[PDB]
């Protein structure tokens, strides 16, 4: 662990023990999929689990287009599906999800096993399975619902942002396949750039609430969108508006552990300075005058 | 002499006693850990290793405090006098468990004592060298050859101190009945009359005179 | 840890217990810094901060050409510029300064954390960063002051000789980019003959005391220097002349250990063996009969 010498944010470790991260002038990166461009057609789906090795089960058709019907421990990504009259004329918004390798990760935040989960300088947040345990708190830290367990071998796995690509200087396979470009990867200065280019693109054929969905909630992330209706997020089968580390595992990761902490100190030295400064209870304590 | 105890040790005395070694149980471990690393059970002492590097010196430093406190409240009764003289001569004999019959022994016998002047000596030298081998608050203003004299110093006074110790624990559980005198403050007389004649002496006159002084 | 196989020394690892080495049948590498044909361009420092990920602040000039003041956690090799007429007219003698990877590394030898500091087949001394513990004892067992912590996650850092280019066959970033050949790369068989056929040309030229440092103190180095000054090596902003291991650390690091191992195991014994022998001392052992 730690050959890179480039980790930012590392899981159960105490903050007075940072991972090593000397080596952190480098430039985020990040993937922008434009929802306005995008066809449906999961050759991303296709291009990841070929890459990454992966094979999901072949399912079943229960009414929609969508198949996978959600992410796995073999499928990373998967495109979702919705159709809606909602803005006055029928819409078919069809939107990637996966990991979203967010700046301050609630997967992170969430694991109780120290190093399973990383940061990288360059944003990506990616899993390191020999520290996995299994538990599952990751999946409910996530904002995102995005981590899956793999019953094969109790650990996590999600969507890697093609760190084995990225980190050698190649894109991420389901960027360079895209057909339609409606994938883009690059540095996210420069994502952000094309992102609001193409928001104004948008606004002058008439979608007024255009924009960029980078949330802010979790400090931004290195996958980002482009949506026709930024201003309705969950109409792209429940992105959610304004997402956010949960309040209870905030609480339940931040303060209760100090507290608990000093409770625990506070006990262990009353009970020692008790039983010290009164002395056992034993039967007779008067004939011993 | 119509009580089954007598009072030896204060409570303030015997709550920082026992708050210095439980801090020394965790400083002499993460010690051993960075001196024996092939035992590296011992490297989670704190928990890891990092943090063990980082509060070993400040659970150090506490100590050191502790002592400080313990010395002016015992080094008055652990002064040498020719009266130790024969303590030393018979120490065969002493640790057959016949010291009474060769000794003069007060408040403190002369291995106690050296004990106490051992480990008192051993933990300012830890707080020199180690204050002067800390990173990264103050090794930085020493010239890099009193640092590694100082690696060297720490690490033999450390090993010293802890050899030390073992000792008095082991005598403390040796010499019945110590024990509890440390954690309730009470000693029978009769221990007090077997391993400390004149000390008991001492006290027993204090009492019956003083009480003898009030006029009954 | 240890997938090359051809680790040959490794921090606190006891010496029944060696560190995997199988694949130790590789030519030695060395850098040959020829001090005499150096401008002091700064390019090394540059090169080396560019292809290692890392960016030192931007200090302050007071008086010298020296920049950065010292090495770093973030500048792993630093120019060193002196000043003299101790020869006879004026010089300027300018000396690329960081790691030597001695042979004999007292870095390692101090080190208390096991793997956090290993040395190649090759001759390179690297860091192990998952292991290091920042105690910061490799500070004072280098007997030229090389390791430097980072304040930002406690740990240390230093040239590596560029072993993530050297492992797969290119030659370290300051070497390449070296405006005037000053710093030459290869076997250290051949660095060694190179260095000889420098001194004789500066011998031709009137440097009687022309040499290559390659300290034998330390078992020779894999980082060298050919000097037009060989005899006054501290002229070279203090170089030290005939470094070597610390005798305190030396004892430090070697029979104090085995000599406190023999107190205890005896001292155990003894108090084991003495209670045993003698039995408890209690208030009575006499009305026991
Ligand atoms: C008088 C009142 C005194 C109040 C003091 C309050 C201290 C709070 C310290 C801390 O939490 O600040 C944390 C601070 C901030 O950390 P953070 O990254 O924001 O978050 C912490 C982690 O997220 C998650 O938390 P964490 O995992 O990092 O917890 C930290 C700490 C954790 O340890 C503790 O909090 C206390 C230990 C409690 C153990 C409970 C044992 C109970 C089990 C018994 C079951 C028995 C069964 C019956 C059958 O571990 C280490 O720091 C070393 C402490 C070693 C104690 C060794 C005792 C052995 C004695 C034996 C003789 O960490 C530290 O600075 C070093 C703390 C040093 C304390 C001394
Ligand atoms: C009668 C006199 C008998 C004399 C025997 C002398 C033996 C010296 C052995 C050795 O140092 O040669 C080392 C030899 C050479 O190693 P080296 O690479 O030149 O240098 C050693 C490392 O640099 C640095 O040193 P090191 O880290 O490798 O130290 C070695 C040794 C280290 O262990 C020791 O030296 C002795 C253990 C002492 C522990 C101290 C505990 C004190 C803490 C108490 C605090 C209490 C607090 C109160 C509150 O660890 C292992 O070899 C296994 C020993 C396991 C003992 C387990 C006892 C548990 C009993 C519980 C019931 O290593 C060995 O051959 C295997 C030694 C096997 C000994 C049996
Ligand atoms: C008086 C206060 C003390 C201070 C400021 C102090 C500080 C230090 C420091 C800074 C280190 C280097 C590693 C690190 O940064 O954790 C160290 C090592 C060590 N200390 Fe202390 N220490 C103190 C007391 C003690 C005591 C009381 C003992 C004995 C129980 C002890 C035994 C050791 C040992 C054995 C080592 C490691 C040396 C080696 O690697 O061979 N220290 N100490
Ligand atoms: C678990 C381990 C220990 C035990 C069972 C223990 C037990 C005792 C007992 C029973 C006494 C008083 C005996 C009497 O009344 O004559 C005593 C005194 C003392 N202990 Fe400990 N002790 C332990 C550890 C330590 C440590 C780690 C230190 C400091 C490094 C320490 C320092 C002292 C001092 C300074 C005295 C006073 C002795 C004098 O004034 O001569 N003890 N201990
Ligand atoms: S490959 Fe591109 S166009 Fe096709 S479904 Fe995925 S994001 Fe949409
Ligand atoms: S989307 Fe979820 S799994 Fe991905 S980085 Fe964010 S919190 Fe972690
Ligand atoms: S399941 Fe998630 S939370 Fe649990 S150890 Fe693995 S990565 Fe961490
Ligand atoms: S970035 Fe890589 S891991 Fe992530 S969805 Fe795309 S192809 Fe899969
Ligand atoms: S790059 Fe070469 S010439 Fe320039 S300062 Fe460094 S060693 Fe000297
Ligand atoms: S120069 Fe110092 S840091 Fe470098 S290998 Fe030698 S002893 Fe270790
Ligand atoms: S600071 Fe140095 S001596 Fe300490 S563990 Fe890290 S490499 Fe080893
Ligand atoms: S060999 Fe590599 S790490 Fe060392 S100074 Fe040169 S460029 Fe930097």
């Amino acid at each position: 662990a730690m050959e890179t010498q480039d980790i930012i944010k590392r899981s159960a470790t105490n903050s007075i023990t940072p991972p090593s991260q000397v080596r952190d002038y480098k430039a985020e990166v990040a993937k922008l999929i434009d929802v306005s461009t995008c066809i449906g057609c999961k050759a991303c789906q296709v291009a990841c689990s070929e890459w990454n090795d992966i094979r999901d089960e072949v399912g079943h058709c229960v009414g929609v287009y969508d198949n996978p019907a959600d992410l796995s421990a073999k499928s990373w990504t998967v495109m979702r599906f919705s159709e809606t009259e909602q803005n006055g004329k029928l819409e078919w918004l069809i939107r990637k999800d996966g990991c979203m390798h967010c700046e301050d990760p609630g997967c992170l935040k969430a694991c109780p096993s120290a190093g399973a989960i990383i940061q990288y300088a360059n944003g990506i947040v990616d899993f390191q399975s020999e520290n996995c345990i299994g538990c599952g708190y990751c999946i409910a830290g996530c904002p995102f619902n995005i981590p899956r367990l793999n019953k094969e071998d109790n650990r996590v796995y999600k969507c890697t942002l093609c760190v084995d690509r990225v980190s050698v200087g190649q894109e991420p396979a389901c960027v360079k396949t895209c057909p339609t470009g409606a994938i883009h990867f690059g540095t996210k200065k420069e994502m952000l750039e094309l992102a609001e280019q193409r928001v104004a693109k948008l606004k002058a054929r008439g979608y007024e609430h255009a924009g960029v969905y980078n949330p802010e909630g979790v400090g931004g992330t290195h996958v980002m969108y482009v949506l026709h209706h930024a201003d309705q997020p969950e109409l792209y089968h429940g992105l959610p508006k304004d997402p956010k580390i949960d309040t209870s595992v905030s609480l339940w990761k931040g303060a209760l552990k100090p507290l608990a902490a000093a409770g625990f100190i506070a006990t262990f030295a009353g009970l020692i300075f008790h039983y010290i400064g009164i002395g056992p209870n034993k039967e007779v304590d008067d004939d011993e005058e | 002499s119509k009580s089954k105890m007598i009072v030896r040790t204060k409570f303030i005395d015997r709550a920082c006693h026992w708050t210095v070694v439980i801090c020394f149980f965790l400083v002499a471990l993460s010690g051993i850990s960075f001196f024996f690393p092939t035992l590296q059970w011992l490297t989670q002492t704190f928990g890891t290793p990092q943090m063990g590097r980082i509060l070993h010196p400040f659970f150090g430093i506490a100590i050191f405090v502790a002592l400080m406190f313990m010395f002016v409240r015992f080094v008055h009764h652990n002064i040498p006098d020719k009266k130790d003289i024969p303590w030393l001569l018979n120490i065969v004999e002493v640790l057959k468990g016949n010291e009474h019959k060769v000794a003069d022994v007060g408040k403190y016998n002369a291995g106690q004592k050296m004990m106490f002047w051992s480990i008192m000596s051993m933990i300012f030298v830890l707080l020199v060298t180690g204050v002067i081998i800390w990173r990264p608050y103050f090794a930085q203003y020493f010239p890099m050859q009193v640092v590694r004299y100082s690696l060297l110093i720490h690490a033999a006074a450390g090993i010293i101190l802890i050899h030390a110790i073992l000792i008095h624990m082991y005598m403390a559980f040796w010499v019945k009945g110590s024990i509890k005198g440390m954690i309730e403050g009470k000693v029978s007389r009769r221990w007090a009359k077997k391993h400390h004649p004149r000390w008991y002496r001492e006290i027993e006159k204090a009492e019956a005179k003083k009480e003898s002084e009030e006029g009954i």
